[PDB]
């Protein structure tokens, strides 16, 4: 993601009279020179948003040299990378006959090393840019580094879901919370509404979980997208609206709540049932509403940053029909 | 030499702070230096 | 981007197993020294370790002989080592707890009034031998101490010998919980189970330059000898040839470390040891000694110092614009003329140059820094030995002898009594202050005066 | 996959101990050394590895304190899964008290709080629980709330302590002239007046001064007045001074250039006249020269040469291009990689690619660029060069060779000839490597080097001893590169090549030792030589060859050459050592 | 007599000069000197003699497990190989002697970890 | 039951500290600078002008030793003395911030 | 004064004067020492006279 | 300054090594410097004993200078009086 964080350093002033003069000017352009486009503290710093606290420029005392040093409290804009995250836009630059390298186009410079051993993955061209599914493993941030360390593999929809069985609500506060994960879904949502349709459509079918040769464009007042399968009688909620009502208190939101393979992703629904029917090979997660709303809405989050990627790197038909044997293999393995 | 050294070893320790005590980092060992707070270099020799 | 930092506190620990294996940054695994004119990767000697030659650099930090401190390594033991210095720990270990439980046989309540350092030497200190356990009904055995060497211990359940090897020893030891420890005054990091190394750690480079080298490849030649899949179990018989290959390695490990206490604890203790020659004193440069001699003619301030020994001392003057015009006649002179200089520090270049290889340039460039001669007017430490009281190192102006045949540091007959000093053949140092920090405070400090 | 190795794993954490007993159906072992707990309630431990019947389960409830978690944050380099355990366990969240209990009942109690399961199927919904848990953990969930809570409640700690939270008038007449006196003063000596209520610096100020007669005698006008004379004469010594000093910078400019044009014979006869005159160091070094070994005109070329220098450093100093600042990026070290492009960058200003012997020079100015042992040492830091193999190759950059022999003083380092900039240092050698790379296979190539000599015809006597220990030097590092009867076989074919090397060697030069085979000529062919040691070889070691089923004559006779062609690669022509 | 220079041999093991005239060393500010030196207050003095003309050097310590670090400006290295993900690398000043006598410390199984002085900020 | 070590404890790291700042009228320490602090003030400052030079001393010295002191006598020098007076447990460091343009200076010249 | 150098092309091994005040070469001699074997030794001489301080 | 330290604990402690261990326990860089730096450090080890850098050896043993005259009172730098009078 891309968030706030607090960060704490010393730094060493070279010159104190001329340091001291502009100390806050000085102070930006030192931790900006230093800290900006480096990984340090288990992140990635983006920007320097400023100094919250700050230690009188002292002496150093242990030599002779008569140069200073700063204790600095600062605030800046960081990038953590999580598992089972997306990323559309991985360039391959190493195929070799041992591992495989890409790098990514995005806001969170990472390498993805790939391993050539599946059969998705082991046959690819230097040079083509691929989306990449990270693997169930933290994301190494060795400090001073330029980019981010962390597995990945190329994106295959999967076949599975999970099923929570949540038995305690929200309360106020574990709802005002969650308001700024429905901003974030609303900011998506709006980015994806500034967009054209077509490709749009096109990302979305082609990552379907299963074959939709039917053409819908199911609407909802809020978000668009190809309708595909149901599940019988059953009829999702949106759980943007859901958590909105929740906060109002005009709804339980106790139950199981699933996100079943031929559900639409990235949409804000979800299903919702009092006992469940689904057919589910994995035992339901006895849990709360945080986790599963948290969940649910950073699989959302997700999914919308994937196809805004995804349509913000291929502009035209050249680049969509340069990786089609990717694409290729993408429809050989949906049902 | 053998003396001076254990003799340093043991007081090297004492320090005056800011409220001219006598201390070991926290531990007071005098309330005031020489109980008069004076330096040795800086004394006169007077009739009372 | 490492900013400046002090240390504020120092904690004292047992490196255990798991100390060694992070702190370490390579397995050793051959006993080869070199392969050609560098070392063997993998052996004692590995760059990886540190550096102590121009050779090669340090293949961990990539510096070179000057800025490696050396890092450390690990060698894995075949079989489970004792540590040296606590051996006597580990005894006290062997008479609290059970040897086939690990629960504690003395009460512990018993022990709760007591301070925490004396509660486990003050409750291994009473006989425990015969007690009988509460929780697995086992009979306690005397541990008594093997009187041939320092590290061997044996067990006696009423005539029934054993031999207690360092494995036995830890697998007694790893079942003791964090509670007995806690409630034994002991902290959780002082848990007897780091008593036990099976993962030594290899001291790096920096510490055994160039006999110590000697003993640690005897070390690893040897427990290449020994099994890496050997096992031991109590009441087993041992075949005598791995048993006294094992005595071989323990000992080897303690001569290592405890010498007759070459070894590691050796270098410590007394006056040319680590701490009285190398850290509580020094050796230093810009540093001038000399025979004493009376001069009427000097102030109680001044110090009559050789010229020969005024062009061989320096003083380091920074350029700036206020002095650029009084340093340069300095510049000028160089090395053929006094005063002049010898050596001239470049921001430009970040580097040092000669006053002879340089002869181009008109002037100096501001920020440079000048070392030039020693002229009178100079302030100086000048110092005799034993300095017993704090006079014994006062600070003189210097006047510089122009007279080639004078070798000795003369000055006022007055000025005696601050150093306890006479004419007999006494023998002075003196050292010039060229840092400018240093300077200052020999002048308002340390001034005899 | 089943059940016990899933229990197994469970057990890694200090949380989710032990309860056994040895009437029971489950039976799961360690990893490390564990603390269990027992029906009839007794605390023991396992070691790393035994089997153990389970119970049942408890996870602890761990309770820590908020303070902890504020600390992990101003630490802030935590995983958001330590941070997230920590958070539930201080009462800051609620994860891991919802993903639990799964109580069947509290069919147990001891001190701590927990959740306990003592059942068959039970135990597998805890287990899938604590899975879960740990994933929800580390998934990307959980990430986003724990940091941006521990980001909140840093800045609302910041906000506590920065937003929550945070006399003299007229001194006496007295001191009022003191203080008037002390005004008056301050543009004539160091001192500046203060307000202080306690007159205390004013009383330092008036001591340093070395008169404090103003606080009772009205006599301050003839401490100003002194004031004002001692002023006048540090202003008038130091424009001496200054004047002085001038003149000597320009006298020595003056000589400087006398020796770097007429020479050193001409310029120091002439410091010797004026040596003897008391005039050294004063612009009447020209008169010298003038009138005297050469012309007024000659002269005169010195002074406008010496005005001419001094424009062209007055130029440099003027100078603002920029090649300048690249030379600062050059000059910082600051990863390799990229000092190496700024040394490209710097190098497409060369002129005449300024091999040696003088500076390079920038096209864009006119001004000197960069000495070229610069650039190679460059190349070198930038190449993994060690400093020894950097301070050899930096030596046709050496400085003044034993032209002169020293200037009185000790150096231990090499300075640049173009520029004088230090090249590196050399005090000793290192000489560790001496010691490159078992006394028992150390003392069988010695002894069989012994046997060899019972053969061997030395034309002169020689050191058996000594030989028999160069040849353990040159043969065991080489047998090491290739106590089993192979090893054996090849320290025999080692020492019987070493034999044929210094056969050879001996044949080649005439200067060493004539080494031969007994009844065999010193012109025989060296196949002739080699057909005896290989016959002789099979002969002495046929109990070690039949030890060895996989070895043919063919295998000896091309080990055999292969060892003769690694002794003459490595040790190259060998003697042993008139009357 | 005897005066010898800004630099010259120096023992390998503590980065120190040798010892004497015989070997073109050094001349010993022992013991009783920085006791006097101590008593006088000139620190100062002892920075310029016991480490930048003796064997002072850069110490590199990690804030978050106090076991000495891996910095590097050039070639660029920030790592400390107990914690590895949160490294927080300070220099101190330090002296090769003392690194050499840690380490010693840490060769006979003792574990040596320094604690660092904390941030200080202002309530601003 | 005192159980296995945990997470809480065994920092290494000490907590960062506050700059408690006594004010100017309740403090205790003396108006006039030590020698001590005075040879630091201008040890400091002589380091200073050797490294920058930029003074706004009207005189005219050749010698940054001779500069710093003129600027500690005439009250122009840029720096301060931090006399810290304790360290709390609970976090705040309590010190004393003394200004030597208004205190007297012992040294003589 | 005496140069020396060790065969590995060549590493110079030499003995150099390190001393201030000037000496003057008296004996230079080629002994064989109990080895059998070739090793230098060289006499300097100082003109001694009696200065300050002795 | 000889009786205050010998008695500032109630007891009459001695300058020998069993009286800086009772005046000064925790110290034990200085406690290693005195006598016998293998026994203070073995022990030192086993009760995780804590040691505050302070004093003259405690600093020099560990390669830095005992905060001690002209380092007792560090220098800060004059923010305010700069910005008006100093310029970049
Ligand atoms: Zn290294
Ligand atoms: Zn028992
Ligand atoms: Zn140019
Ligand atoms: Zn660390």
């Amino acid at each position: 993601m891309i968030d706030q964080k607090i960060f704490e350093t010393t730094l060493n002033i070279d010159d104190p009279t001329n340091f001291c003069t502009n100390v806050e000017a000085h102070l930006l352009k030192e931790l900006e020179n230093i800290y900006v486009g480096k990984c340090f503290k288990n992140s990635f710093i983006l920007n320097i948003t400023g100094v919250i606290q700050r230690s009188p420029c002292f002496i150093m005392r242990t030599n002779n040299s008569g140069r200073g040093y700063m204790h600095v409290r600062f605030s800046a804009v960081v990038s953590y990378l999580n598992a089972f995250d997306l990323i559309a836009a991985v360039k391959i630059i190493k195929n070799d006959s041992n591992i495989i390298l890409g790098e990514s186009l995005l806001t969170e410079p990472v390498t993805i090393v790939i391993p050539s051993s599946e059969s998705q993955n082991n046959v690819a061209e230097v040079g083509q840019i691929v989306p990449v599914q990270l693997a169930n493993s933290s994301v190494y941030y060795i400090p001073g580094r330029q980019q981010a360390s962390a597995t990945g593999s190329i994106f295959i929809p999967k076949h599975t879901f999970s099923v929570y069985h949540v038995q305690e609500e929200l309360t106020q506060e574990q709802a005002l919370n969650l308001t700024k994960l429905v901003n974030i879904i609303e900011m998506l949502l709006e980015s994806r509404s500034k967009k054209d349709f077509k490709q749009i459509c096109f990302f979305e079918k082609l990552y379907y979980t299963y074959s939709i040769s039917s053409d819908e464009i199911l609407d909802l007042k809020i978000w668009k997208g190809p309708k595909g399968k149901e599940m019988s009688r059953l009829k999702p909620c949106n759980v943007l609206s859901f958590l909105y009502d929740a906060l109002k208190n005009k709804n339980s939101s106790l139950g199981f709540w699933a996100r079943p393979p031929n559900l639409l992703k990235s949409s804000p629904l979800a299903y919702q049932q009092d006992q469940n029917s689904f057919n589910a090979t994995e035992l339901p997660i006895i849990c709360s509403a945080e986790v599963m709303f948290v969940t649910l809405l950073k699989e959302i989050i997700n999914y919308l940053q994937f196809i805004n990627d995804l349509c913000d790197t291929f502009n035209n038909e050249q680049l969509i029909k340069r990786h089609e044997n990717i694409w290729m293999l993408i429809e050989q393995r949906k049902i | 030499g053998y003396a001076n050294r254990k003799a340093i070893f043991g007081l090297q320790s004492c320090i005056v702070d800011y409220y001219r005590r006598v201390s070991i980092d926290t531990r007071l060992v005098q309330q005031l230096y020489g109980e008069d707070g004076l330096d040795a270099r800086q004394l006169e020799t007077v009739r009372f | 981007e490492a900013g400046y930092a002090e240390i504020a506190a120092v904690q004292f620990n047992i490196a255990g197993d798991n100390d060694h294996k992070r702190q370490g940054v390579m397995e050793v695994t051959i006993s080869n020294l070199f392969e050609g004119t560098l070392p063997a990767e993998g052996g004692i000697y590995d760059a990886r370790m540190g550096t102590t030659d121009h050779h090669y650099k340090c293949i961990t930090c990539s510096h070179q002989r000057k800025q490696c401190m050396g890092h450390p390594g690990i060698l894995q033991m075949h079989a489970p080592v004792l540590q040296p210095l606590f051996i006597a720990e580990i005894r006290r270990w062997l008479r609290v707890i059970c040897l086939n439980c690990g629960a504690p046989i003395v009460d512990l309540k018993r022990y709760e009034h007591l301070i925490r350092p004396k509660r486990l030497i003050e409750a291994a200190s009473s006989q425990t031998e015969g007690k009988q356990c509460y929780v697995c009904k086992a009979v306690h055995p005397k541990i008594v101490k093997d009187s041939e060497d320092y590290f061997t211990f044996w067990a006696d359940q009423q005539g029934k010998i054993d031999k207690l090897y360092p494995q036995i020893i830890r697998e007694i030891f790893s079942r003791v919980t964090y509670d007995t420890v806690v409630k034994l005054g002991r902290s959780k990091n002082s848990h007897p189970e780091k008593l036990v190394l099976k993962a030594i750690q290899i001291p790096p480079i920096s510490i055994r330059p160039g006999d110590i080298n000697n003993v640690i490849q005897y070390l690893v030649r040897k427990n290449l000898l020994i099994p890496k899949d050997l096992q031991i179990v109590r009441g087993q018989k041992i075949p005598l040839n791995i048993d006294r290959n094992l005595q071989t390695i323990q000992q080897l490990y303690y001569n290592f470390l405890l010498d007759s206490v070459p070894s590691i604890m050796r270098r410590l203790p007394r006056k040319e040891g680590r701490i009285r020659k190398s850290l509580l004193g020094s050796q230093v440069w810009s540093i001038s000694r000399s025979t004493i001699c009376g001069n009427s003619d000097l102030h109680l301030d001044e110090v009559g110092y050789p010229i020969s020994f005024a062009r061989t001392l320096q003083v380091a003057e920074t350029v700036q614009h206020y002095n650029i015009n009084r340093l340069m006649p300095y510049f000028l002179n160089g090395k053929r003329q006094y005063p002049g200089c010898s050596r001239v520090y470049k921001q430009i270049t970040q580097s040092v140059h000669d006053i002879e290889g340089l002869k181009q340039d008109f002037r100096l460039e501001v920020g440079d820094i000048l070392y030039r001669d020693v002229v009178t007017g100079d302030v100086a430490f000048f110092n005799r030995q034993p300095s017993l009281e704090r006079s014994s190192i006062g600070v003189h102006r210097i006047v510089v002898l122009e007279n080639p045949k004078i070798s000795t540091f003369q000055m006022n007959v007055s000025a005696c009594a601050w150093y306890n000093a006479d004419f007999d053949g006494d023998q002075m140092n003196l050292w010039v202050p060229w840092s400018v920090m240093s300077r200052v405070e020999a002048e308002l400090l340390c001034s005899v005066r | 996959p089943i059940e016990a190795y899933i229990r197994q794993l469970l057990v890694d954490p200090d949380v989710v101990p032990i309860v056994s007993e040895k009437k029971k159906e489950l039976r799961v072992r360690p990893s490390t050394r564990k603390e269990i707990f027992l029906i009839n309630g007794t605390h023991l431990a396992v070691p790393a590895e035994a089997p153990i019947e389970i119970y049942g389960l408890k996870l602890r409830l761990k309770t820590f304190s908020p303070q902890c978690f504020m600390r992990m944050a101003e630490i802030g380099s935590f995983s958001p899964e330590t941070l997230g355990y920590v958070a539930s366990g201080a009462n800051l969240t609620n994860f891991i008290r919802v993903f639990m209990k799964c109580v069947d009942q509290e069919t147990w109690k001891k001190n701590g709080e927990g959740v306990v399961v003592t059942t068959k199927e039970n135990i597998i919904q805890f287990t899938h629980q604590y899975i879960e848990l740990y994933k929800f953990l580390r998934s990307g969930g959980h990430s986003w709330l724990i940091n941006r809570l521990a980001e909140e409640m840093v800045h609302r700690k910041l906000d506590r302590e920065d937003q929550g939270s945070h006399e003299e008038i007229e001194p006496e007449e007295n001191i009022k002239r003191v203080i008037f006196f002390l005004k008056e003063l301050s543009t004539m000596y160091s001192v500046s007046p203060v307000f202080t209520s306690g007159y205390m610096p004013l009383l330092y100020d008036l001591y340093r001064a070395g008169y404090l007669e103003v606080l009772w005698n009205p006599v301050e006008q003839k401490f100003l007045q002194h004031a004002e004379q001692r002023e006048k004469e540090q202003m008038i010594l130091q424009q001496v001074d200054m004047k002085l000093t001038e003149v000597i910078t320009q006298a020595r400019q003056y000589f400087k250039i006398m020796e770097e044009k007429i020479g050193r014979v001409q310029s120091d006869a002439i410091r010797e006249i004026l040596t003897m005159e008391g005039k050294v160091d004063d612009p009447n070094s020209i008169l010298q020269e003038v009138i005297k070994a050469c012309g007024k005109q000659e002269a005169e070329l010195i002074t406008t040469e010496y005005l001419n220098i001094k424009k062209q450093w007055e130029l440099q100093e003027k100078n603002a291009c920029a090649h300048l600042k690249l030379v600062k990026q050059l000059r910082s070290g600051l990863q390799y990689a990229e000092l190496l492009k700024v040394l490209e960058s710097i190098r497409v200003l060369y002129k005449e690619k300024n091999n040696t012997t003088n500076w390079n020079l920038c096209k864009a100015c006119g001004f000197k660029l960069l000495c070229p042992h610069v650039d190679m040492l460059i190349q070198l830091q930038a190449a993994e060069a060690s400093y020894d193999t950097m301070r050899t190759k930096l030596m046709k950059f050496s400085g003044i060779n034993k032209e002169k022999e020293n200037n009185q003083g000790l150096i231990y380092s090499y300075f640049c000839k173009i520029c004088g900039e230090e090249l590196a240092h050399f005090i000793q050698e290192d000489r560790t490597a001496d010691v490159g790379i078992n006394s028992k296979l150390r003392v069988f190539i010695w002894q069989e080097t012994m046997k060899a000599c019972t053969f061997i015809h030395f034309g002169k006597l020689v050191d058996v001893k000594q030989f028999a220990n160069i040849a353990v030097n040159v043969c065991l590092p080489l047998v090491y590169s290739i106590y089993d009867p192979l090893t054996q076989l090849y320290a025999v074919i080692y020492i019987y090549a070493y034999i044929l090397n210094l056969i050879y060697s001996s044949q080649k030069n005439k200067e060493f030792l004539t080494i031969t085979i007994h009844g065999m000529k010193a012109d025989s062919s060296l196949n002739a030589y080699v057909t005896f040691l290989l016959e002789k070889m099979m002969q002495q070691y046929s109990g070690i060859i039949n030890q060895l089923s996989e070895i043919t004559d063919q295998w000896i006779a091309n080990n055999f050459r292969e060892a003769f062609k690694k002794i003459i690669h490595q040790n190259g022509l060998q003697g042993l050592s008139d009357d | 007599r005897y005066a010898v220079a800004s630099y010259g041999p120096t023992d390998a093991l503590t980065g120190q000069p040798l010892d004497g005239k015989r070997s073109h060393g050094g001349l010993r500010l022992g013991e009783m000197e920085h006791w006097v030196l101590t008593a006088q207050g000139a620190m100062q003095t002892i920075i310029e003699k016991s480490h930048d003309d003796s064997d002072g050097c850069i110490s590199y310590i990690c804030r978050n497990c106090g076991e000495p670090a891996i910095y590097n400006a050039s070639h660029p290295i920030y790592k400390c190989m107990n914690c590895d993900v949160q490294a927080d690398i300070g220099m101190v000043d330090s002296r090769r002697s003392s690194i050499v006598f840690q380490h010693e410390m840490r060769a006979a199984n003792v574990n040596i970890t320094s604690v660092l002085s904390p941030r200080v900020f202002q309530p601003a | 039951i005192v159980e296995s070590p945990s997470i809480c404890e065994g920092f290494v790291q000490a907590s960062s500290q506050t700059l408690v700042i006594i004010p100017d009228n309740e403090r205790i320490t003396s108006n006039v600078l030590t020698t001590f602090e005075a040879t630091r003030l201008v040890a400091v400052r002589a380091q200073q002008l050797a490294i920058n030079g930029s003074t706004m001393l009207k005189k005219k010295y050749s010698s940054p030793i001779d500069i710093a002191k003129q600027e500690l006598f005439n009250r122009k020098i840029p720096l301060l003395v931090m006399r810290c007076i304790k360290v709390t447990p609970e976090g705040q460091k309590i010190v004393e911030i003394w200004n030597p343009r208004e205190m007297g200076i012992p040294l003589l010249d | 004064i005496i140069g020396k150098v060790a065969k590995i092309k060549y590493i110079d091994r030499s003995v150099m004067y390190g001393f201030d005040e000037p000496a003057v070469v008296d004996a230079v001699m080629r002994p064989h020492g109990p080895n059998d074997e070739i090793f230098g030794l060289m006499r300097l001489r100082y003109e001694r006279n009696l200065n300050i301080g002795d | 300054m000889y009786a205050d330290l010998m008695t500032r604990t109630g007891q009459v402690t001695s300058l020998e090594k069993a009286g800086l261990n009772a005046r000064e326990p925790s110290n034990v860089l200085l406690r290693m410097a005195l006598s016998s730096p293998v026994q203070v450090l073995t022990d030192a080890a086993v009760d995780s004993a804590v040691n505050p850098i302070y004093g003259i050896a405690a600093p020099t043993l560990m390669g830095s200078v005992p905060r001690i005259g002209t380092m007792y009172s560090d220098i800060i730098m004059d923010e305010k009086y700069i910005t008006e009078n100093y310029k970049s």
